[PDB]
């Protein structure tokens, strides 16, 4: 339901 | 913070928003 | 939220909403207190009875926001967490007695017109302000009812109710650091905070010095809205030196 957020946030 | 509190799209502007006035009418 | 209403954009810039990696959702609420630490409820990070205990790594801040499930590109901030603190006396078993927690982030956060720190009560502007009647406002993305979902931030303002008037409303043993607000049902306004706006601030502006305080958490609710309950708050002020505590020796 939300939108995807940068790569680098979830690194 | 000395700034805490203090809104930059409010109180920095002196622009109140829609219902702060509720809250200060509360304050009795 | 229950029956409040859209958050004017800038509305409330310490808003915070904590994510939960994977799966990507709606953990809870939270305030930004300084460039670098966030004020929640112990209850959005530990609750044993619902099987949650989350660490630093599963959990992402998002600061500045206002659409709940949008990315919000050049206007939210998302920090990682270097470290959570929970209150060392906190009630998960019984009644979230003392529910609060502070996370510390890996990096400060960038102010701007979307992202500003709210003030700490003293224990003056909390005697004066925290009065029977008094209205503060709370804020979040959670439910829109008991039993759907906002596209923006929500906002209701609520009064503060008599502590026996709390206490009457509830099995549940309240403390002194809780209180609770809301309209009673004669009152005929409404208005509550819901599931997902846990952890959130319910906040008051000073008519002394017109800076805005967070003088609550939200906490717990027995269902969300209903006539003669009330929402329950974590009382800011009471906890404070455990707030400065933890700021002062991991700062
Ligand atoms: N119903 C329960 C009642 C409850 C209170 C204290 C201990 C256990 C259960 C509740 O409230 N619990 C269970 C854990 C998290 C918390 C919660 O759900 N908190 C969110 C909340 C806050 C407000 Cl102010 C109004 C509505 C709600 Cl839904
Ligand atoms: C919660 O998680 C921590 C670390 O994983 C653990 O030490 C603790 O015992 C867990 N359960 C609690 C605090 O009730
Ligand atoms: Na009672
Ligand atoms: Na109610």
């Amino acid at each position: 339901d939300f939108e995807e957020i940068p790569e680098e946030y979830l690194q | 913070e000395a700034d805490c509190g203090l809104r930059p799209l409010f109180e920095k502007k002196s622009l109140e928003d829609k219902t702060e006035r509720e809250l200060l009418e509360s304050y009795i | 939220i229950v029956e409040g209403s859209d958050a004017e954009i800038g509305m409330s810039p310490w808003q915070v909403m904590l994510f939960r990696k994977s799966p990507q959702e709606l953990l809870c609420g939270a305030s930004l207190i300084s460039d670098r630490w966030v004020l929640t409820a112990a209850h959005c990070l530990l609750y044993p009875p619902w099987d949650k205990n989350f660490t630093e790594n599963d959990l992402l801040v998002r600061i500045g926001k206002h659409s709940r499930t949008r990315y919000e590109r050049n206007i939210e901030k998302i920090s990682m967490l270097e470290k959570i603190y929970i209150h060392p006396r906190y009630n998960w078993r019984e009644n979230l007695d003392r529910d609060i927690a502070l996370m510390k982030l890996k990096k400060p956060v960038a102010f701007s017109d979307y992202i500003h720190p709210v003030c700490l009560p003293d224990r003056e502007t909390a005697a004066s302000l925290l009065q029977a009647g008094y209205k503060g406002r709370v804020t979040g993305w959670g439910n829109l009812k008991e039993t759907g979902q906002p596209s923006v931030l929500q906002v209701v303002n609520l009064p503060i109710v008599e502590r026996p008037v709390c206490k009457d409303s509830t099995r549940i043993r309240i403390t002194d650091n809780m209180f609770c607000a809301g309209y009673k049902p004669d009152e005929g306004k409404r208005g509550d905070a819901c599931e997902g706006d846990s952890g959130g601030p319910f906040v008051m502006k000073s008519p002394f010095n017109n800076r805005w305080y967070q003088m609550g958490i939200v906490s717990w609710g027995e269902g969300c809205d209903r006539d003669g309950k009330y929402g329950f708050y974590t009382h800011v002020f009471r906890l404070k030196k455990w707030i400065q505590k933890v700021i002062d020796q991991f700062g």
